[PDB]
């Protein structure tokens, strides 16, 4: 009976394990990154899942109703924590919508994105195809044509709008036919991620050059281990990746589990999240490896035949080693034309080269369709990997649905009127008119200006709140009693130790260092395009940025102490 | 012509001619400096052609530079062309079969890479596979007797 | 409960209907062959069957205890029975031998019939490779090297000697584990052979100049209509295709079918094994066009070449249609030039060809082989076709090979020393050891001697005696009182009048006929293979030849009267 | 020749700019026969070659057939190289990079 593991893989994977990680990975050099996300798991990852599903079998209670029952002051919690996988799923769909756009123009040959266009004169390609890859164009110019600020705002676009909009239909399809999609399929859909990644791991392993990508990965270079950024911004990772603070594993345990184990149970959802993140984000990186070291040769090729082509020297005399010694001995030649071309001397290196070179918010997709073109046929590969991740975005996303669909179905005063299919329908309706903004010309920006924060700020405050109230409000001793009377077993002083002991202290104290790290700099820079140039410039935020990430951080996690004053007007009367 | 390049063939006049004259005087330019190690200075007019037809067919020979009684022999001829047929082939699109130098024939085609004759070794595990469900199944049949 | 019609379809489809079919077809110009086997299947097909099947559940008993207990005259007609299958397994097993070797031998690339040989002066091909095909010279010379004549026995070859071998084994495996192959498998085994036609059929039917095969097999030319030849021909192909006489459909219905219909049964297998035979008789024929006119085109070609070299003309002058016209223009040009190479103009038409182009017993290989190298892969098509056709094989085999296991362990004087493994191997051993003849150098010529005759001669008579007997020994009305008794039906007159009435007839009138026209011509001329020219003339039989055709149709079917004897003398004692 | 031909080219000797010089001549005659309708007889040594370097690289120029001091334009030397550039790549087995 094998089929409980699946089931736990299939509450496990996510897209913040296999599209997200990677990209925050590579955000902070990869190997400087990769080591804080273990320690952070190690210290804070475990325990607090166990903390988690033990309080979610003791109450066997809804979200709300569960912290309604612990304490009055933790009214509040419950509401943020549905508000914000609420505010999620918005910009969590179009993520859904490029894989369906992706898949859709995967049906030719060749594939779009393998060529670059003309131009006028029909002589030679496109150089704003040239200046980027034959990707990068079709990513920021096809599919997302962004403009290069952000206070260009502009008029909505079409073809991205029209793939959302089938996108939240067939999650309308998913969610109406039933509150279920597994059993006796449970091994096909959790056995085809790891089954497509083994075959894109052994393709993008026989690339040249592809040791260099894993060898950039894997380095810890300590130079921003001291910095808190990637600190916090694992520590994020992980807890988003686990489903934490949502309330969806705290309301899945609750009509289940009668008096089985939770330890094992979220250790082995624990241990395999950790697994997938770190797999999956080695077959990419392989692949980055191979574009990076392939983009360099290209350029001391190009500089060679620049060189052997304006003094002159036989062809196949600059190929890969001796150029330096040729970049001396053409010195003395005649420095009257040496010096007069050096300002065209391009200076290219391999580690600064690979330090950035596909990076963005959009890397999974830029680097799997460089992958995809250099397959023996296109449309096969392209249609399965690409169905492959809409099928766990659309995993994740109806197990996001559910966290806001049941918890505002029990109350009897909302429920009274209309059935669960019309809300269902009004909320489909609102998110996709409000994620509709993403579709704007400028809409990346907003894109990347929700994910982060609205993934980290509030889901840390919940957190914290949550586990020094169910410590320090219930007591310790009275909850570990209740458990050895429901299961009989006495837990260790390892979690009695791990629930309030140290990740109350580090996680403040990570959050203070950040906050005061924020104010040794002043304001950021997030990102731009420059299409002129084709790499990524740092560009500054607008006046309204900052507003606009204060209101998301406030209507996100400024609901525990408005429920806290409440119980105290309601003691008054 | 028709049967190489099909429907997209040129027709034939008198400058093909003279870039096929052209073409032989380089071939014999490149055998007598490789072999000979002389160096002679053969032109297009060097090569003297006779008895031309539409079915496209033609002979003809080659002279020493300017002394227009010395003739070099047959056997020297085809000796280069031998060495430079791959290149007279290309020049004009033509693929060995559609260019015959009537009396020297292209003899470098031959395939061979049987390591094992490898059908031999499938042969053999299946007898192997074979004979020991065989012996598997005798075993089981007169234990249980 | 479709499984019943899947194991009947197990029960018919044999190799007399896929390999031999197809080559008997060929051999009297197919369209003037068709219609004579559906008028000998219609007129003495069914009802045969039907009356085999309908004795075979009354008695419920074994091929020699039912005529036992029918007469006393009926004595010999069952171990004639055995002893016709026995004698058919030993010339059946080389085709699946061939089959393993052609497997075997397509694990390359390219294919070794693909691509001629080389001559010693590695110039051109070898023109033994030339005037036959690229096939042909593979198939008569690396797996056969036979003979030109049939006077030179000459020395064992060892390659199909080894191949043999496997297949007895691989016979023996298949009879040592269990009595059955069959259940809720049934399905995979019998949908094969029809899927993989079909593809064939796609594919050969996409193929140039292939309706001219189709129309050639089905337009009857009425010249050979009225040769007996094809009629007794068809007559036997129908006979052996259909089980009858070897006794394994009278045992098959023995321990079986308590009160079940039989004619329903019968006339489904019958329909079954008609148009399993006409069908692949199609594809093969659609490519056997495509083959002819190939041929056709390029005699055409070589002349059209010959002729534009010879005086001179501007190249592609001579395509396909003004030749004639320019046949005569040339008549009046120069004829000093043009009689003196006449003799040399190849004289060659479109039917002739097609008459006789690969004609002969190996044509399914021949022409199987010729379409794979057409292919766009060709490993896969090739193992897969082979395996369908050894799989095909094995079955018939091992049903054959049921017929006679079964009736020599019942009788209690010959298995008290020896259990079934033993003389099972025993029979294997001198089976093999027999058949090692056709393995000679010409083995073909044994080959083909075999199997016409001793597929034809005792088979057709043991019908005619099984029929005269059950009617007019037993009675009609008695048996019909029977069936009516066990089934509760009445016979309809349609099968009272076709027991004994007009098959009686018309079979021996088809014997007398055949038996006749053989003294009008004299004797008989078989094949030859001319390695030097690569066609098949018609060299005449040696003088041991009658002798032993002599000796096997006597050893086959002399045994119904010895019986009648044996009574006569176990009457006097 | 190195990029294209790799590890297989041909060594450069002036046989190769004999035949150079020969086909360009022979472009020059199909163009001045399929547009001008004329019919000059270009030779190899009408293509006058300067500068040559062993990177490979040179300039050159037509003159009439016997008149030294009559140029072609370049712009009809660039017409007739468009038209038969095809057939020089092949020539030499290149592939107009
Ligand atoms: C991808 C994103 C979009 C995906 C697709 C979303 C679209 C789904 C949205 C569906 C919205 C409508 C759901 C239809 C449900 C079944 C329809 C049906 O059965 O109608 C029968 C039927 C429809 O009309 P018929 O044509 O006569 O059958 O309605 C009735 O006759 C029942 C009588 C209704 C009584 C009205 C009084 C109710 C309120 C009382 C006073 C309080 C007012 C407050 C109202 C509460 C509203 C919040
Ligand atoms: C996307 C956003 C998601 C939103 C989802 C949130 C859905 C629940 C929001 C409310 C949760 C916060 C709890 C606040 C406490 C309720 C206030 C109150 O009781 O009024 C005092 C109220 C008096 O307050 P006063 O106005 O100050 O006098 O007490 C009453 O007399 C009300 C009578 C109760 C009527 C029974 C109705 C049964 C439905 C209740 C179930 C709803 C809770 C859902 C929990 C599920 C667990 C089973
Ligand atoms: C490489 C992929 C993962 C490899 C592991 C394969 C699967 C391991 C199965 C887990 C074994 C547990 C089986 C069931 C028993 C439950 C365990 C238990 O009772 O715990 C309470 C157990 C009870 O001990 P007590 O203190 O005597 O009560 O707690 C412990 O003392 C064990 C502490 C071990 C800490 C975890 C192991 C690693 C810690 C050291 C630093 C690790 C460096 C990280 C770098 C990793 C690189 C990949
Ligand atoms: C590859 C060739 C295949 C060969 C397979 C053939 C196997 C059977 C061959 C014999 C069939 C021909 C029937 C001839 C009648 C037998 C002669 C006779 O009875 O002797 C008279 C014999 C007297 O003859 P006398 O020598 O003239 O006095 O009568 C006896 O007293 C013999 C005592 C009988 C002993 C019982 C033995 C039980 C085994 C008998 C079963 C064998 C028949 C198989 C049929 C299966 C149906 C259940
Ligand atoms: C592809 C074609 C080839 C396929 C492969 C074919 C090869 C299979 C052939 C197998 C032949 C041998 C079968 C072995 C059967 C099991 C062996 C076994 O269990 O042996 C135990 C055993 C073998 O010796 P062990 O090493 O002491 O075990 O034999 C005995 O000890 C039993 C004592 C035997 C008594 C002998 C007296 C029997 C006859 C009495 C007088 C009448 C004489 C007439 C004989 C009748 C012969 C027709
Ligand atoms: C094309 C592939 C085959 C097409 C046939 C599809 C399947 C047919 C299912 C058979 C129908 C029987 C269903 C069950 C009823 C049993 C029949 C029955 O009762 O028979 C006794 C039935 C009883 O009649 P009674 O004489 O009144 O007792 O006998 C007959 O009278 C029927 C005679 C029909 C003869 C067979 C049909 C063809 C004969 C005419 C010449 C045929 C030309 C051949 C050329 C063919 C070209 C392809
Ligand atoms: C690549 O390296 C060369 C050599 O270091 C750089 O040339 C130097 O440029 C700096 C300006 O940043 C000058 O101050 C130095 O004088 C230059 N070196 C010499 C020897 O003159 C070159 O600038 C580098 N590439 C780029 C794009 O800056
Ligand atoms: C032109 O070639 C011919 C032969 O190819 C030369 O004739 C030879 O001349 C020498 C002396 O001049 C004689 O000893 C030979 O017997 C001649 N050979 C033949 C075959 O007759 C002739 O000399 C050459 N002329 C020039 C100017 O080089
Ligand atoms: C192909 O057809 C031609 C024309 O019918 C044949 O030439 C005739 O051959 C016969 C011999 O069988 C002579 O009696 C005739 O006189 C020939 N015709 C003429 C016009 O002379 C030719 O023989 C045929 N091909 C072959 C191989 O026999
Ligand atoms: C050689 O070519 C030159 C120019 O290519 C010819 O010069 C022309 O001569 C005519 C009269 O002879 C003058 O009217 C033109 O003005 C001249 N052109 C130039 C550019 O000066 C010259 O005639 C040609 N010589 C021969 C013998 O054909
Ligand atoms: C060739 O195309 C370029 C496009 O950048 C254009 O600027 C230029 O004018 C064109 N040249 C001609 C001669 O049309
Ligand atoms: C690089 O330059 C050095 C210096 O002369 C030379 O020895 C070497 O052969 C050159 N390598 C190539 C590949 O041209
Ligand atoms: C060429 O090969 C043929 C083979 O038929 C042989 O008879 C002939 O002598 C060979 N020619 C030479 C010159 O070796
Ligand atoms: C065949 O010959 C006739 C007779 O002149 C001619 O009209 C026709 O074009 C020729 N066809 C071909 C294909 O050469």
């Amino acid at each position: 009976s094998l089929q409980f593991v699946f089931a736990c893989i299939s509450y496990a994977v996510g897209l913040g394990n296999v599209w997200r990680f990677p990209y925050l990975c590579q955000m902070y050099g990869g190997g400087s990154f990769l080591v804080p996300y273990i320690i952070m798991l190690i210290v804070e990852g475990m325990p607090l899942l166990y903390l988690e599903l033990a309080v979610g079998q003791r109450m066997r209670q809804g979200s709300i109703g569960a912290w309604r029952t612990i304490s009055p002051y933790l009214s509040g919690v419950g509401v943020a924590s549905v508000v914000v996988s609420f505010f999620l799923s918005m910009y969590y769909n179009v993520i859904n919508a490029w894989a369906f756009w992706y898949l859709f123009h995967s049906f030719q040959d060749p594939l779009p994105w393998s060529v670059c266009p003309l131009n006028g004169n029909h002589t030679g390609y496109d150089e704003e195809c040239e200046k980027a890859s034959s990707t990068q164009y079709f990513w920021y110019r096809k599919t997302l044509n962004i403009s290069p600020s952000l206070q260009e705002n502009g008029g909505v676009q079409w073809e991205p709008a029209l793939c959302l909009l089938l996108a939240w239909l067939v999650v309308y399809l998913c969610i109406l036919r039933g509150t279920e999609s597994t059993g006796k399929v449970v091994y096909f859909t959790a056995s085809l991620p790891y089954c497509v990644l083994i075959i894109y791991l052994i393709r993008g392993l026989t690339l040249h050059g592809a040791t260099n990508g894993l060898m950039y990965m894997f380095t810890p270079k300590i130079e921003q281990l001291a910095n808190p950024k990637a600190w916090i911004n694992a520590a994020t990772q992980i807890f988003f990746s686990l489903g934490l603070g949502f309330g969806s594993l705290i309301a899945f345990a609750s009509y289940n589990e009668p008096s089985n184990n939770c330890q094992k149970h979220a250790i082995i959802v624990s241990l395999i999240n950790s697994f997938t993140s770190i797999f999956a984000s080695i077959v990419t990186f392989s692949i980055y490896g191979f574009k990076a070291t392939f983009n360099y040769e290209n350029c001391l090729k190009k500089v060679s035949l620049l060189l052997t082509n304006t003094f002159d020297l036989e062809d196949g005399f600059l190929t890969a080693s001796n150029l330096e010694q040729v970049k001396g001995y053409l010195a003395s030649a005649y420095p009257s034309k040496y010096s007069e071309m050096f300002p065209q001397i391009k200076n290219c290196s391999l580690e600064s080269e690979l330090d950035t070179a596909v990076q963005g918010t959009g890397l999974a997709f830029i680097v799997y369709t460089e992958a995809i073109k250099n397959m023996e046929v296109s449309q096969l590969w392209s249609v399965l990997y690409f169905f492959m991740l809409l099928m766990l975005g659309i995993g994740s996303m109806l197990g996001n649905t559910a966290a806001i669909l049941t918890p505002l179905t029990d109350s009897k005063i909302i429920s009274s009127h209309l059935p669960k299919e019309a809300i269902s329908g009004l909320v489909c309706l609102v998110n996709c008119a409000i994620g509709m903004v993403f579709t704007m010309e400028a809409g990346n920006y907003w894109f990347d200006i929700f994910n982060d924060y609205a993934a980290t700020l509030s889901l840390l405050l919940i957190v914290l709140v949550e586990t020094i109230a169910v410590c320090y409000v219930y007591g310790l001793r009275r909850f570990e009693s209740d458990l050895k009377a429901m299961t009989g077993r006495a837990v260790s002083w390892y979690w009695k130790v791990m629930w309030a002991g140290v990740s109350p202290l580090l996680i403040v104290s990570l959050f203070v260092f950040y906050l005061s790290d924020y104010i040794l700099t002043g304001t950021l820079k997030y990102q731009a395009w420059d299409a002129s140039q084709g790499q990524l410039v740092t560009k500054d935020y607008p006046a309204y940025a900052l507003a606009v990430i204060g209101l998301l951080v406030a209507s996100s996690t400024m609901c525990i102490p408005l429920a806290a004053l409440g119980t105290f007007v309601q003691r008054r009367l | 012509l028709k049967s190489a390049l099909g429907d997209k063939a040129y027709e034939w006049n008198d400058n093909e001619m003279y870039l096929f004259r052209s073409s032989v005087a380089y071939a014999m330019r490149q055998y007598f400096l490789k072999v000979k190690n002389q160096m002679i200075l053969f032109g297009e007019e060097d090569v003297r052609v006779a008895n031309l037809k539409p079915r496209i067919s033609f002979n003809f020979f080659v002279t020493a530079p300017k002394n227009v009684s010395d003739i070099i022999p047959r056997t020297e001829v085809e000796k280069a062309i031998r060495m430079s047929r791959s290149r007279i082939n290309d020049a004009f699109r033509l693929n060995d079969n559609s260019l015959e130098f009537l009396g020297i024939q292209p003899t470098l085609g031959p395939p061979n890479q049987p390591p094992v004759s490898i059908w031999l070794i499938v042969f053999g595990v299946v007898m192997g596979v074979i004979v020991v469900g065989i012996v598997i199944l005798i075993f089981t049949g007169i234990r249980d007797r």
